[PDB]
């Protein structure tokens, strides 16, 4: 039971990334036992979201509780692709106001654009930038980075909310095209393999994804949004949309620690198991003991933020700046994080 | 969210067992006779109080040295035993 | 779309095959649902559902809306796709359910249709026919002044009349004992009100969970008044429907499930006289309800059709049009 | 054999006219006795002999064409008081008028007058016999309610030791069943002996018990105490006892009856074969009751002109009028029956009487505030008008010590829904004596409300309506009973200059009562729009009554709890 | 300028007859075994601690069972009774 910090404002964020884990609950109580063995007993007062990784049991009756008290639960399996969540839909104290606020507000075109369009030009600026500081292999990637450029010199002359998508997946495809020169050999991929993952190196990636999904969702559930209907991401697949569209800045943190990890010895090709899943697919997972370590480091790296201030305490602060946007209808006041020139 | 700490003393020899089997639900005994709660809504506070009040009344000695104790975020982070040993401390996220 | 599941029995259990959904009952299979044909779950109560049956849902896009033991509705285990029907219809509801010409062509249904209903009641005892002769004549003469009123307060004005019209016959069917005469008290003083209670509360809860699980907001009602303490759309579309607890009640007591031995006369902590329904003869009488639910029709029990009037009024709020939603009736 | 002899009681009623306008003290025997002392001129001898009965009590203000009743009753053989008595009384025409003299057995009236019918001590052993036969089941508590005159001076267990006014009984405490008879019997065995084995019997003979009590002190411009209790008897009494107990209905009980002091009625339960023995009720009565001072047109007018400021009227004001004379017709007649309740929006929903209802209950209020005015000036449970401030402080400062930490702001309202109506009909009972309005005043306390077709009730025995004008009156008259229902809960009253304050312990009884009634009423509404319920019964929460339209803790808590308080 | 709360249960009372001897001075005895304490400078801290080293070395039990807690200007403010009484207020 590695605990990671100070608690927070809301709670504390429990995590399953364990080995077959079974939840059951004291109706004020939950208690978390492996094979008959208690390992937690936490209290419902303290509890803010818990995310289950693996083939975690719940049993009804805490379902029950936790929806009774509105706390999220988001559910994903071995390989870390995303299934859903166990969210309730009626309001905090039944106070509808905010809720239709939020309904209104996203489907409002020019303000939805300009919001859309700050979190494309934010995104290209952190590719640019992560892309930046690898000065061994400056010569390989200085047209790249050009090419870069050019494609957020067109974000800002993007006149409707149609293009951004294009704009975003050519601008992440040359970016991807460009880890295989760090990268060892045994990891090399050329595609981001999203639905099934099929290599070494993407399983890194969409298992921190998840982690990185459920922290900013339980925020903005706890704030007072419905994260379910998204600004910039339209149509998605079983992630809520406006969790999905705020994590677009924050998701360098992601693409540097894999490469730190991989790079620096810590995670090896001894770890990833490969089986086939349901009908006949060669499926990559990592064992409990990896998966343990890579998202204990995840959260690690996610308390140590720029100092002042961990990320739950900054995606507070942006909910509430993107909350006082929405209400006074002005487009200007949310400002995306956009790391460091 | 307050976290409070319980601390009571009560001569009646069943009256103490009685809030003894009350308290241990919603925080651990943590002393012989000291518990911490930690609560989100002071309805949920007031509810408590209420029972510990109906438990009480059977005294009939009316007894009254129950006294819940603040704690803090930095009150919590100054606290210590002798030994220097943080104490009364939360997690953040526990990675189970 | 496909069938829309619910369990509100007494604890199944739910396994999956892979390519199948099966329910079974003391180890007996009641259903077995092919997951291309499945649209949703609702689960009323305590239901074990082992843990491949619920990750081959949630990997199929299938919600499973979960709803306590006595109706309230909580959430629902869903990805994107699914919970997208449960907020993309909530403003054309605010929009139409005020709007004066759609509401009340929907009002004049609902108290046409409950009318029909407590006359059918009546038509099928045919062993007290001509003494009810001159009350189905009544009620047919209060039934063709609905489909002209325009305002709410004779609407209210023709369904109150029209029910104690319809209650001030029972007399003749009750036994001796059981015979009532005043009307309704909020602490009842004699059985038949009782058994009315329970079943209107069961009726009212699951009628709220189905209503909920289709997508609507309950508080904003068509005929009743929005207010807090209770939900105005579920109460308003439980009208139609209201006549299985009155046939119901009256099968029981005549045949004899229900004696005056399971009353109990006794006071509340309150102090207020009460007489009340032991808890065996409790148990006994929801059991049977739920299962006059299940017997509902052949082809769809009563949740299922509850779920397809729903939709119905989903599409009638959305194309605007106040006649495509039409109301069950009964017809023989 | 327990009283060998006795004297022949023997008794008057005479009914007098006012001439002049005349007040009276709150109890009348002074005044009266002191009329027969200057009146006769008989010295020591009127002692032994006279006692007097006053039925009319506790109204003050008499007026012209007013009557009035008591009786005289005399005691030996062959006595020529009531001679005397007669040929001075017949001439007494002025100040003081003569309607008739009426004899207290026969009731034939004077005239006639040889000799007057004798209540023989066989007579008492027979109405006492009798009454026995025709009530013994040798399985019942046959209790009998005891009324006081509203004056007895008794000695608790005849003490030395505490040597003063404090030698009196004074509370229910030392009411004690063997001290009772033991007082009967020192009575009965003294005007036995004007003109031993048997004391040791009654000590073994007491089954009786006091049930109820509600006796309080009340302190004459002298000293005594007055109220009820249920006297209960256990079936192994013989009647004997029931013999002594009839005797003393008449001759009295405690110190100095000569003054007409320690005088009760028994009035014995219900449904019982028709014997009336001894003194009969309809005799000892007011002579014009209370019903006829409330139909009087006077009274009628000055309520109709206190009640016309917030009368918000609407409707023709002859129609209101003939109204009221054709219920004043109907009361004359004892043929009304009083309207149901009627709930009119003002904001807030309150539920009233119509209007001309409103002014009787306003003339009844009327009539009955100058003797409970008095009654609560000159008793125990009394407010203070004057308050020493020093004094109030100090008792602030001392309630403080005893740990009460709150107070809360002081509105009789609050104990609107708690007031049990049959031990304040016994109170009234016994300050103003039987009469046939208490009966109406229930009627008026105990109705209906009706919000749109639904008719909302209330508690039997339970309640006084908010909005009527008796019900700020008997409220505060009949607070002091809770004291015990706030001691138990931690909480006192301190009364001060026509009011008081609240002071408390803790606050969470009062929210957990708050809580209880707002989930009450929350299911009321919801059982309203569902099960169709149309007869409403609620216990507590009138205040809230609108809400429904647009263990247990006694209900003052609740109102109560609806504030917020504050610290000292 | 740091006020704190010290509470123990130890098993022997002649053992800790002692600690509530010593712990007198330092603040009242606020109920059966706690204490409200006032310091100025850490040092009287250090030196109570290093006494309270002695006697549970005198006890040869190695009891732990000591807690110090802090109380700040805003903990007091919500701390309380059961019956609502502020407590610990200076």
């Amino acid at each position: 039971k590695k605990s990671y910090g100070q608690i927070e404002t809301q709670g504390t964020h429990l995590v399953l990334a364990g080995d077959a884990q079974i939840i059951t609950t004291d109706n004020q109580n939950l208690i978390v036992k492996k094979d008959d063995k208690i390992t937690h007993k936490i209290s419902l007062e303290q509890l803010h979201a818990v995310t289950l990784i693996g083939l975690h049991t719940m049993t009804l009756p805490a379902k029950h509780r936790l929806l009774e008290h509105k706390i999220p639960v988001h559910i994903a399996d071995r390989t870390g692709r995303y299934l859903g969540a166990v969210t309730s839909f009626q309001p905090a104290q039944n106070n509808y106001k905010n809720w239709f606020i939020q309904l209104q507000m996203c489907d409002r075109e020019p303000f939805a654009h300009a919001i859309a369009q700050q979190i494309v030009i934010s995104r290209i600026h952190n590719q640019r930038q992560t892309l930046l500081k690898r000065k061994a292999h400056r010569k390989q990637l200085q047209q790249t980075l050009s090419n870069l450029k050019k494609l957020q010199y067109k974000v800002t002359a993007a006149t409707k909310r149609s293009s951004l998508n294009g704009l975003e997946g050519s601008a992440t495809r040359e970016y991807f095209q460009q880890f295989n020169l760090f990268l060892p050999e045994w990891a090399h991929f050329s595609k981001r393999t999203r639905r099934p993952p099929k290599d070494p190196f993407n399983v890194l990636l969409s298992l921190g994804y998840t982690i990185l999904y459920s922290h900013t969702d339980a925020i903005l559930q706890s704030a007072g949004f419905i994260t379910w209907k998204g600004i910039y991401h339209q149509q998605s697949a079983a992630h809520a949309a406006l969790a999905s569209d705020i994590m677009e800045s924050y998701r360098h943190l992601v693409e540097r620690y894999a490469i730190y990890i991989i790079n620096h010895g810590q995670i090896k090709q001894d770890d990833f198991r490969q089986e086939k899943d349901h009908l006949g697919q060669d499926t990559i997972r990592l064992s409990a003991e990896a998966r343990r370590r890579y998202v204990g480091g995840l959260i690690n790296r996610f308390q140590k933020f720029s100092k002042d201030k961990t990320l739950h305490q900054h995606l507070y602060q942006q909910a509430q700046q993107l909350k006082n946007a929405m209400h006074n209808q002005q487009s200007s006041q949310f400002q995306v994080w956009k790391e460091l020139k | 969210m307050k976290h409070y700490l319980i601390c009571f003393d009560v001569q009646h020899d069943k009256t103490r067992a009685k809030l003894s089997r009350l308290l241990e639900k919603y925080g651990p005994r943590v002393q012989g006779s000291v518990f911490e709660v930690s609560f989100k809504t002071p309805d949920r506070k007031r509810q408590l109080e209420y029972k510990i009040h109906q438990i009480i009344k059977q005294s009939n000695t009316e007894e009254n040295n129950i006294r819940f104790y603040n704690l803090n975020k930095d009150t919590i982070k100054h606290s210590h035993d002798i030994n220097g040993n943080p104490i009364a401390q939360l997690p953040a996220a526990i990675v189970l």
